[PDB]
């Protein structure tokens, strides 16, 4: 004695989980944003009252898609550039001794070499100086990527300082985001809005320490796709940033030789005065309550009474065993050994400097036969950043004993966008639905 | 209650509500599905969302319900697809509730639609020439 | 959501009028109509109401 | 026969069948009319398929038969079209057969109904004005 | 008629005609909206036309006007958006002038108008439930 | 055939030096240059 | 520099025309999409 009859209702509000191609939004440079749709003056952020979502920055495809457009426009970027074919030569290379401190002895070579001009049938003497780390010995030197392959040249007028970038969803999706403060980055989620487009996101490359990004709004943030494993990298959000000033102080001369018909390579021709190391700096105040904050988050995981220390990175590479980055074209990589050297028990205006070397040669990405060549920054250059998160990792876990190590990780920019995506998700839109009802045709 | 305004609801901002409350903003819903390293991926979204809204929109002709956001069929609910009464439906969830309970037996119902239309159109047809 | 900024004289003389406007930022653009309103608390005392006015008529 | 049980035909199983029989099957047809440099090809397939929709239904729309599987028409049928009475039709040949002899008067036919369906638009559209 | 010639009407013929004058003109403008490097830009000019030609089918449907030329409505028409007369408007104010006139309040009504079409698709369901 | 209507009762406001069909015609015609140009020998060599 | 070099050298490479492609102006319609 029921007589309910099928229904039709389109325009129902559903969605559910799928993978789209989310476009580019923002208000010469890498990031190509003069192809994107302009955001709009007054972004609509809907809320959805009674709502409960389940999210998972782990399996987030926003990460992926983020990664692959990236590296997309890098490529894109470094396609109309000059590639430094010819400058794989024999190199006859001398020690850089003028007015040089002891801890930079070695780590420039003043680098002769001959090198094509305009015409085919000329060729001109020339010199340089290149970085220790570039440059491998045969007095006979080469460029360290010539046995690997050739290096396209940076194009000077392109700006390497990231701008922020909002991913929208075409029509019939939505991007969900979620509210709830204190959250893991998986599981369910009771506060959830809808958003036409995701905030600004500015694609920091960073190694060892998470820069110009987003802060916890209420206390430091711990998160892992399984904090038991040892072999997953833990997200640490700070609640508060900790101010690093990186500089380099060399007064960099930059040359530019014709190497061929409307082609110009950009060498360092001289440090005008005193050569010393760059090196950042951080307030040691801050970052040690930063330690103590993460330290007690850290406890809720692993106990109360565990004893949690932060020591060396492992080993590997340069760009993932030291806080590698940029600063205004610049590639540094800092050795992050006085951040990471504590240990702490379950009971002034000085500052800790990092060294760091400069590298021309770059690989950002995790490839083999794609590198890059930074030419020189003319003058002294220095930025200022927030360190706003890290990348650790476990070592070990045996539970012999109740001691937990900890070290700095990175290499994979994946883990970058996921600490910026991690409360957005994507859905598809179903409109139709079919309800029992009494109505009848 | 006398000094007061008034503000509607946005896209889904009727998802957490019962199935009776959110059949009020179907059109709202419905108005927002239709709107070379960053060209092409646009294009292919354009394409992806005409495609999609058609499709719709010829499931829904197929069904006789064009140009409806609701419309009754004479396809009868048996008990099989879902024993919960009505009071418990339209007063009790939501509409994601509903698409996670009857997820498998969607294609049956669109199936037992399209022969609805079809013995409908051929019934209309039978009929008028007479 | 919708936000409010209020401004106006921080000081002003005793028999003058005292002038204060309040904008209204809001980030939904659908046609909406609030009820605004100005609402005064003398140091230490309770809040009192002066006046509203609906943003769609002008009652 | 009892207990055989059943199986329907799919997208062109009536293509050989009588037009009366394949008049049945015009939801199971009408379904299947959606779903570097090959990512342009692609897209200039999908996208014609599109226009290539796009157009039957406004064909269909212009002569008011929108969201009508089987839709009647004013339109008389014209002996010299076809001398074949409706048993002969409907019970002894197929559709492509059907549309193999009518080949030649499918435009007329189309834009006899076009002009049909504009006539009756605007005596709606007068009779309205009242 | 013997000796008479062909006058067709053209498209945005009635433009600066009167609104009363330049509704009768309405099919003549409805009739034709769908229909390496020219390639590419010929894809997203289709794209761009079908895509704009289903908006405003959709528009069309959402408010319970689909396959219509002129489409009475249920809403009234509030004195604010224009204190004009009808003798006024109809008579001595072309499409373009009310366009610009109304320009500022079309969101308004469209949004009024989906509602209305809403309520009506429930009512009817209510009916339909008896 | 081209077919060509009168706007009869119609008046409209033009100005030619900010259309963009200038613009398009001058960048189409550009990407064309560029396409022809693209299948054939470079003289790198002739510098000499 | 009797000695001469080619005028682009120091500017940039230069790409050989075409000899099979002509230069010769061809009529062409500007047309929109529908719609417009
Ligand atoms: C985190 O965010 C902070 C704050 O935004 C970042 O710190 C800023 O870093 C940028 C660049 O990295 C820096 O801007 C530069 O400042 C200098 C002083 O004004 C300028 O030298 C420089 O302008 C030159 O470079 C631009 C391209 O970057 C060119 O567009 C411009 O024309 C200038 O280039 C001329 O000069 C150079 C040098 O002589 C020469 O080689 C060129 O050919 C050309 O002649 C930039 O404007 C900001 O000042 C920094 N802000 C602060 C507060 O420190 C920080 O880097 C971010 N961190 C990370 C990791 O991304
Ligand atoms: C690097 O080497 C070059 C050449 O060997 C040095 O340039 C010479 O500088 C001296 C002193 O200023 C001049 O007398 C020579 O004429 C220069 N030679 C050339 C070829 O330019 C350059 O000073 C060296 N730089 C450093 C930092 O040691
Ligand atoms: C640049 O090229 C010249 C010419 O080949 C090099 O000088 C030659 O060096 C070789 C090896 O030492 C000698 O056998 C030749 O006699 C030299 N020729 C001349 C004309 O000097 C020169 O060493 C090259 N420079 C660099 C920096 O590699
Ligand atoms: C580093 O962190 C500080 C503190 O969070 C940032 O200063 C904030 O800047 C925003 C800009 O959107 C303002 O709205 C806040 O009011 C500022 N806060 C404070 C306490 O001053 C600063 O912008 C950050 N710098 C970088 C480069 O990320
Ligand atoms: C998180 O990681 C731990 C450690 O690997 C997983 O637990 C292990 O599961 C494997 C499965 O074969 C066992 O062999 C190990 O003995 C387990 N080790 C411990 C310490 O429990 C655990 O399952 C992972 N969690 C999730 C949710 O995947
Ligand atoms: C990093 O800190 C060091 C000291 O730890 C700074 O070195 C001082 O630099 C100032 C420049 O204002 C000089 O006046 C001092 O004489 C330097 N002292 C020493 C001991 O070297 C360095 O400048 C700081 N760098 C940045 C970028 O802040
Ligand atoms: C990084 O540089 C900033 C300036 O860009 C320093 O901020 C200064 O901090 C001192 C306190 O020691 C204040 O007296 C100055 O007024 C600040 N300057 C500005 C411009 O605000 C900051 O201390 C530096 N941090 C480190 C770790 O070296
Ligand atoms: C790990 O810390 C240790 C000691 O603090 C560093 O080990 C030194 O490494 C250098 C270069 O390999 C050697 O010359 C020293 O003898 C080592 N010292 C000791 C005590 O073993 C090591 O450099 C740190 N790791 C990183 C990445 O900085
Ligand atoms: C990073 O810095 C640490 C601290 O200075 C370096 O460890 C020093 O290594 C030198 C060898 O050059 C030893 O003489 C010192 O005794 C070490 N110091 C400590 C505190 O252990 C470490 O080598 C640096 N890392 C790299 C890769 O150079
Ligand atoms: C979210 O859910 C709550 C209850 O779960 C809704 O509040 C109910 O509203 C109905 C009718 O609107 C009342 O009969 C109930 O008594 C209310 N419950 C409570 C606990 O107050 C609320 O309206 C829902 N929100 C939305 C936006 O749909
Ligand atoms: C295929 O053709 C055969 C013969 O042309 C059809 O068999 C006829 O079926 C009808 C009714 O369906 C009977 O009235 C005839 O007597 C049958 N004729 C013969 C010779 O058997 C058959 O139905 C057709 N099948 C399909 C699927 O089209
Ligand atoms: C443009 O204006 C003229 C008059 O200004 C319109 O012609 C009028 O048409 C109406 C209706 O047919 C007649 O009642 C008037 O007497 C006509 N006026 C004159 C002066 O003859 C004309 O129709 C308008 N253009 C179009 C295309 O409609
Ligand atoms: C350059 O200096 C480094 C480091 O002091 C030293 O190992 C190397 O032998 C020196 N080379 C010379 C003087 O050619
Ligand atoms: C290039 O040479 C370096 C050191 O000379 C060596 O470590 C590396 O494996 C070589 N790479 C290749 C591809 O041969
Ligand atoms: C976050 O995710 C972890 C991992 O499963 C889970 O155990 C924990 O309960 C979650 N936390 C919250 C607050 O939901
Ligand atoms: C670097 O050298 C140039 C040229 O000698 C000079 O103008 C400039 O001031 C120097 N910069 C610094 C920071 O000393
Ligand atoms: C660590 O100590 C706090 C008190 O400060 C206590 O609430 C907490 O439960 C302890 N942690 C665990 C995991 O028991
Ligand atoms: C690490 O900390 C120890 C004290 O535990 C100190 O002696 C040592 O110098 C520190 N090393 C660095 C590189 O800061
Ligand atoms: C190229 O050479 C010519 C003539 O010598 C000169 O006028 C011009 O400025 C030069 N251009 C460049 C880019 O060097």
């Amino acid at each position: 004695a029921e007589n309910l009859w099928v229904t039709v209702y389109y325009g129902v509000p559903v969605w559910k989980d799928a993978e789209t191609t989310l476009f580019c939004a923002s208000d010469h440079n890498v990031w190509a944003t003069h192809a994107c749709v302009p955001t709009d003056p007054n972004p609509q952020e809907i809320h959805l009252e009674n709502v409960t979502e389940e999210f998972n920055m782990w399996k987030n495809n926003m990460v992926e898609q983020m990664h692959t457009d990236i590296i997309s426009l890098w490529d894109q970027s470094l396609k109309p550039c000059v590639k430094l074919t010819p400058l794989c030569v024999t190199l006859q290379c001398t020690n850089v001794t003028n007015n040089i401190t002891d801890d930079m002895r070695g780590e420039l070579k003043n680098c002769s070499f001959n090198m094509t001009t305009e015409l085919r049938d000329k060729k001109q003497k020339v010199y340089s100086l290149f970085y220790r780390l570039d440059v491998v010995q045969i007095k006979e030197y080469r460029l360290i990527n010539c046995n690997t392959s050739a290096c396209t040249q940076a194009c000077p007028k392109v700006s390497f300082e990231p701008i922020p970038i909002h991913y929208c969803a075409p029509a019939g999706f939505a991007i969900l985001k979620c509210k709830d403060k204190k959250f893991n980055g998986t599981g369910p989620c009771p506060s959830v809005s809808t958003v036409q487009c995701t905030h600004g996101i500015k694609p920091v490359v960073s190694t060892q320490l998470l820069l110009n990004g987003s802060l916890a709004e209420e206390e430091v943030m711990i998160r892992s796709e399984n904090i038991t494993n040892n072999a997953k990298n833990i997200l640490v959000q700070f609640n508060t940033p900790v101010q690093i000033n990186c500089t380099r102080p060399n007064n960099n001369t930059r040359k530019s030789i014709r190497i061929g018909p409307g082609q110009a390579f950009y060498a360092t021709g001289d440090i005008i005065g005193d050569i010393r190391q760059a090196h950042c700096n951080v307030s040691k105040a801050t970052w040690n309550e930063t330690l103590g904050k993460v330290v007690k988050q850290l406890r809720k995981h692993f106990g109360n009474n565990t004893i949690i220390r932060f020591a060396n990175s492992s080993g590997g590479d340069l760009e993932v065993t030291t806080h590698s980055f940029n600063c205004g074209g610049e590639f540094f990589y800092c050795n992050t050994s006085g951040l990471f050297n504590s240990t702490w028990i379950s009971n002034s205006n000085d500052s800790i400097t990092l060294p760091c070397r400069i590298k021309q040669i770059i690989n950002m990405w995790q490839r083999i036969g794609q590198c890059m060549y930074a030419p020189p920054i003319q003058g002294v250059i220095r930025c200022v950043s927030n360190i706003t998160g890290l990348i650790l990792t476990r070592d070990g876990g045996s539970t012999n004993s109740t001691t937990e190590t900890f070290r700095p990780g990175g290499g994979d920019m994946r883990d970058n966008w996921r600490s910026e995506l991690y409360k957005y998700k994507v859905v598809k839109i179903e409109p139709l639905g079919v309800a029992p009802t009494r109505c009848k045709r | 209650a006398v000094g007061i305004g008034a503000v509607f609801l946005g896209f889904l901002g009727a998802a957490g509500s019962t199935m009776g409350a959110a059949s009020m903003t179907l059109t709202v819903q419905a108005r927002n599905l239709l709107s070379t390293v960053w060209g092409i991926k646009q294009l292919q979204a354009r394409v992806l969302a005409v495609e999609r809204y058609l499709r719709d929109q010829q499931l829904l002709g197929i069904w006789g319900c064009s140009g409806k956001l609701i419309c009754c069929t004479n396809v009868p609910w048996n008990s099989s697809w879902s024993n919960r009464n009505l009071s418990e439906i339209w007063d009790n969830m939501t509409w994601l509730q509903w698409d996670k309970e009857i997820s498998n037996y969607t294609q049956i119902i669109y199936g037992l639609l399209e022969e609805s239309q079809n013995q409908q159109e051929k019934n209309e047809q039978d009929l008028l020439a007479l | 959501q919708v936000q409010l900024q209020v401004s106006g004289p921080g000081v002003v003389k005793a028999s003058e009028t005292l002038s204060l406007t309040c904008d209204v930022s809001s980030a939904s653009n659908t046609r909406d109509y609030f009820y605004w309103s100005w609402v005064r608390q003398s140091p230490g005392k309770g809040l009192e109401w002066i006046g509203g006015v609906y943003s769609n008529s002008d009652t």
